[PDB]
């Protein structure tokens, strides 16, 4: 009956290969924003 | 994890998968034998 | 008051301190108090600092002469500091009035010991003499470190430990052991 | 503290024994001595009410960057009786060569 | 094989880390 | 998008309803990022032609 | 990250749950090498590791630590559940 | 036989040999490092990692849940567990012990079927026995079906048994899709052009070619090595839209 | 009830920009005219 | 153990090099609060009174330049506190501070235990008059972090 | 953003439970559980009772047990 | 008012709509705690 | 000798116990 | 630990911030 | 520091002299 | 003179041996 | 070293010496 982190969100101020997909990837381990 | 779904009252021991009723003591099959509650 | 052994055990497990009071006629009201341990992150000149390593009551353990005498093996991976790369500082308290007769100079209550592991050293030590094998040309390191342990000798057993952890922290902290 | 006093009447004491002798100091030792004795007086007044021991430990660690910088300053001496490597005077008293179940046994 | 009073001490000193009194039973 | 496919084109006509055609064109929609052929150049290279 | 453990180098940690049969249900936190090493830990440094038969660990779950702050892992074993 | 089992060991059976530190301590005969990339089951583990000794229903299902919460269609929650022989009797009778707990319910003969009328010869109105549970349904579209794979009970390189009787890779369940990805999630990394170089060395005579005379001698002995070999690796894009859960005496 | 919002600048990202960081174990160009809309 | 990975379709590379894809978030998301400060700057503790209790403005430190000149945010009650914020972010070094009031016609003031560290605030809206309106609002966005793979 | 800390704490009438949050004085490590934990519309239901850092050179030992027995509840 | 119709033979605790039996004692559930027969 | 806060809140504090 | 007089007065000092008179009731 | 009971005692024999 | 670990070990294994 | 039996002796000899 408990969460474990999967993902983090920060921001940008706390900071070529070849590509195996052209698109982006949409993590399970991530919230989606809800329209 | 073992269902003693009836209960029977018997002078002799009825089953296995039945709970034994005798006059002042309810007794069911456990350890390969008769042990009585209480 | 003074120390028996002070030393961090050799299975780099265990940080030994054995307390005694001094024999002397004039010590005998005096006993031990309390046992408090600092690192090169908390310490503070004036005194063991607040929010203390592990702090150690003397009373708790025994239910007269017990109380002169004490000592304990406290497993390093409990106090959650790495045995390596620590300087444990060691205060000791008195609890105790001596006689009137007492020479000027002898009535310090307080105490303190230096702890480090000799274990990185040794090694480092090894490491060198093997360079030295080769050629037989002397590193100009292993002068350097030899005499940046002198510089810490001659700071503790001057008192002047905060420029000791200074050079600590600066020239030994990263340690294999 | 009552050290801080000493070493600042210490370290003007030489800086006019200095002008005595001489007739010139550096000022970039002036200026030591100058935050010598402006701590002197801040941490001896009313002004050492504000100070916790992490600004303790601060000013401690900025002071002893004045330790050995010059003449005037010099390092302070404490009452120490310890060392890196401690003695080991223990003695061993072992009782009727007895050996316990693994370990030995003494009194 | 002589041995001098310091050599005693070494022994004595490795042999005390191994042993410990009735009191620590 | 991240859930979508080209829509099963193994169907008999009763099966490709209007939901089926609407479906095909939706997945059209999410590949106009997309510029890649064999005998083609890219976008940029004929628009800096152009 | 290469501290000297076993798996590669780099330090582990565990959320581990589990029933002890006929006592009841629990949390556990640990570091381990291995996720055997993890559940031979409960068995060896447990509560109940004298009668280490009743241990049914159901879950060992890997916590990775994160880049900045924040609740890592959690665990609740309510009595309701009990 | 050989280079078909080579190359489906290494692309299925991964250990990518990169340190902490991005180093590479495995160094070939010729001083050049032995670089390898991760397979199909290690690129799987690194998010969804689970361990246990005892299955419970319940971790399966709330975690199945957890991650696909708000973020699967009702349609679109069916997982689909890769499983053992054996994993799917520890799937049985957990599912077993589960419908045990639904007291408010009671499960008759004439639906379950547990208990079907045969014809034989021996009795009027004889009967037979058996049953097995292989779906849960969960609350909220969430499904789970057993997929009995042979491949995870292949007893050559599977060596640890499991106590209850298999080896020990029966026991692993695998949720290889979660819903659709719109891209393979899941692809097997080949060159486009390595082909692998089939290379014989050989001296005057060639048995596998089946040339006699040859104008370019290698050397001078009667010899004919072949030498193959093949670049590859595998991609799994999204390791959080697959969820493991393994048996912890395989010790991770 | 009246809205208004502005984006001081076109396809690039501009000073509030977050990153979404996931825990695994072994640890384009922004088009402005459709964030706005 | 052949039939299972043909149950996977295949790639085709060009090198064999590394290859790399990029994963990637939501544009959308609530930051914790670290401090709370009153109309004089000095800190709410969970022990005190209300603090925007006349529609009196307040501050809200918040970890990252986030939130907008005009809009409205929200503590983890939403819609009962709105918070309308006043001026852009004052930079206490890497922290931004806004001057914030109340919005839904709040007269008693957010109490002192909605102010603490760890609340999440996240963007609602940003209202404006409907007579001579100046700019508010601003829009966020959201970046790749990348995998990787070899051969 | 330094350390690591692992919790045990107490729900109070509900039951017991174990936690781990990064921060950098243990302090915080309540507020990162007593805000972020599962219990947020509750957070006073809270009461902490060890923290502790992970110290990493054993890197194989337990750093939290809390079992519920039958007879608590 | 509340009937029960089950009786589990298990070390762990039961459904709350089954009656306990344990090595010779019977507990029942009731009003959120296990009440024991004796 | 030296006084930070943290001694005069002990002190204090203590004094207010025995009082 | 020994105490001298400016010890004592400062302390003094400290405590007189805390306390009031009878008339500041 | 850390003010063992007698300097308490100490302080508080100072302070309830003038008392 | 000069002892080394083993030599230790061998004459506290034999202390023990006859003990 | 190789320590022979009368060594040994000495070193057990020198041990009770305080026994």
């Amino acid at each position: 009956a408990g969460k474990l982190g999967k993902f983090q969100m920060l921001g940008f101020q706390h900071w070529a290969p070849q590509k195996a997909t052209n698109l982006m990837v949409q993590l399970l381990a991530f919230y989606r924003g809800k329209s | 994890m073992k269902t003693l779904r009836t209960l029977k009252i018997s002078p002799n021991a009825p089953d296995i998968n039945s709970v034994w009723l005798y006059k002042g003591t309810m007794k069911y099959f456990n350890n390969g034998e008769w042990e009585t509650i209480g | 008051m003074h120390f028996n052994e002070l030393r961090i055990s050799q299975d780099n497990r265990f940080l030994i301190i054995d307390v005694s009071v001094d024999n002397q006629d004039y010590f005998e009201d005096v006993l031990l108090d309390s046992i408090v341990i600092d690192t090169q992150d908390t310490f503070v000149m004036n005194g063991p600092s607040d929010n203390p390593l592990y702090i150690y009551n003397v009373e708790d353990a025994y239910d007269t002469q017990q109380m002169k005498n004490v000592r304990l093996e406290l497993n390093i991976q409990d106090l959650k500091v790495s045995p390596c790369s620590t300087m444990f500082f060691v205060y000791v308290k008195s609890k105790g009035t001596p006689s009137t007769d007492t020479p000027c100079g002898f009535d310090k209550d307080q105490i303190l010991g230096t702890v480090i592991n000799l274990q990185p050293i040794y090694k480092q030590t090894l490491k060198y003499l093997k360079e030295v094998e080769c050629d037989c040309n002397i590193p100009k390191g292993f002068i350097d470190m030899i005499l940046k342990l002198k510089a810490i000798e001659l700071c503790v057993r001057t008192g002047n430990y905060p420029q000791a952890i200074k050079y600590w922290n600066k020239f030994f902290i990263k340690n294999n052991c | 503290m009552d050290k801080m006093l000493e070493i600042s009447e210490e370290a003007i004491t030489r800086y006019f024994t200095t002008l005595s002798q001489f007739g010139y100091k550096k000022y970039s030792d002036v200026d030591k001595i100058i935050v010598l004795f402006f701590m002197e007086e801040m941490l001896a007044g009313e002004m050492s009410y504000y100070v916790t021991q992490d600004d303790y430990r601060n000013i401690v660690n900025a002071l002893y960057c004045l330790a050995g910088s010059t003449c005037m300053i010099d390092f302070p001496m404490f009452e120490s009786y310890d060392t890196l490597v401690h003695s080991n005077n223990r003695t061993f008293v072992p009782r009727i060569t007895e050996d316990s179940i693994l370990r030995s046994t003494e009194d | 094989m002589f041995f001098t009073q310091e050599d005693y001490r070494k022994i004595e000193k490795w042999l005390l880390a191994n042993s410990r009194k009735d009191t620590d039973f | 998008a991240d859930f979508l496919n080209f829509p099963r084109q193994m169907l008999p006509f009763s099966k490709k309803t209007k939901q089926w055609r609407k479906d095909c064109l939706l997945w059209a929609n999410q590949k106009t990022f997309f510029n890649y052929s064999l005998v083609r150049k890219s976008v940029i290279h004929k628009k800096i032609n152009y | 990250v290469d501290v000297g453990c076993a798996p590669d180098g780099a330090m582990q940690l565990w959320v581990m749950e589990y029933e002890v049969t006929g006592i009841g249900k629990g949390c556990a936190m640990c570091k381990a090498i291995n996720p055997q090493q993890a559940e031979m830990l409960l068995k060896s440094n447990g509560i109940y590791n004298g009668s280490s038969y009743l241990y049914k660990v159901t879950r060992i779950e890997q916590v990775i630590v994160p880049p900045c702050n924040g609740l890592m892992a959690e665990q609740v074993v309510t009595y309701k559940d009990v | 036989l050989q280079f078909d089992e080579y190359k489906n060991n290494a692309m299925a059976w991964g250990t990518s040999n990169r340190n902490l530190n991005g180093e590479y301590m495995n160094f070939g005969k010729s001083g050049n490092a032995i670089k390898t990339g991760a397979g199909i089951f290690e690129q799987t583990e690194v998010a969804n990692t689970m361990y246990y000794n005892t299955f419970s229903l319940k971790l399966l299902e709330d975690a199945l849940y957890e991650l696909s919460a708000s973020k699967l269609a009702m349609d679109d929650r069916l997982f689909v567990i890769k499983t053992g022989e054996r994993g799917a009797i520890q799937f049985h009778k957990e599912v077993l012990k589960t419908v045990s707990g639904w007291t408010t319910f009671v499960l008759d003969n004439n639906s379950t079927r547990v208990v079907e009328k045969v014809q034989s010869r021996l009795h009027s109105n004889a009967l037979s026995a058996g049953f097995q549970f292989v779906e849960y349904k969960a609350p909220n579209g969430v499904r789970v079906r057993l997929d009995v794979d042979p491949f995870y009970d292949d007893p050559v390189r599977n060596k640890i048994l499991h106590p209850m009787g298999g080896v020990a890779f029966s026991y692993r369940y695998d949720i290889w899709y979660i819903g659709t990805m719109d891209q393979p999630n899941i692809f097997k990394c080949k060159i486009k052009g390595d082909n692998e170089y089939r290379g014989y060395q050989w001296g005057i005579r060639n048995p596998f070619t089946g040339q006699k005379g040859n104008p370019y001698m290698s050397f001078d002995e009667d010899s004919a090595v072949i030498h193959r070999m093949a670049t590859l690796g595998v991609c799994v894009l999204d390791p959080t839209r697959t969820m493991s859960l393994i048996p912890a005496i395989l010790q991770g | 009830t009246t809205i208004r919002i502005q984006h001081k600048v076109g396809n690039k990202l501009n000073k509030k920009l977050a990153m979404g960081i996931p825990m695994v174990r072994n640890l384009w160009m922004h088009y402005v005219d459709w964030e706005v809309e | 153990l052949d039939t299972f990975l043909n149950s996977f379709p295949t790639r085709e590379f060009e090198d064999d090099n590394e290859y790399y894809w990029d994963v990637i978030g939501s544009s959308r998301r609530n930051i914790p609060l670290v401090e709370a400060r009153d109309e004089n700057g000095v800190v709410v503790a969970a022990n005190a009174a209300n603090v925007g209790v006349g529609t009196s403005p307040f501050y809200l430190v918040f970890p990252e330049d986030w939130f907008a000149d005009g809009e409205v945010i929200v503590g983890n009650l939403n819609q009962v506190y709105p918070f309308r914020i006043l001026g852009d972010a004052r930079m206490e070094g890497t922290n931004a501070v806004y001057k914030v009031e109340l919005m839904g016609g709040n007269t008693q003031g957010v109490p002192a235990e909605r102010l603490q560290q760890g609340e999440r605030f996240s963007i609602e809206f940003a209202p404006v008059e409907k007579e001579l309106s100046r700019k508010v609002g601003d829009v966020r966005f959201t970046s790749p972090v990348s995998m990787r793979n070899e051969w």
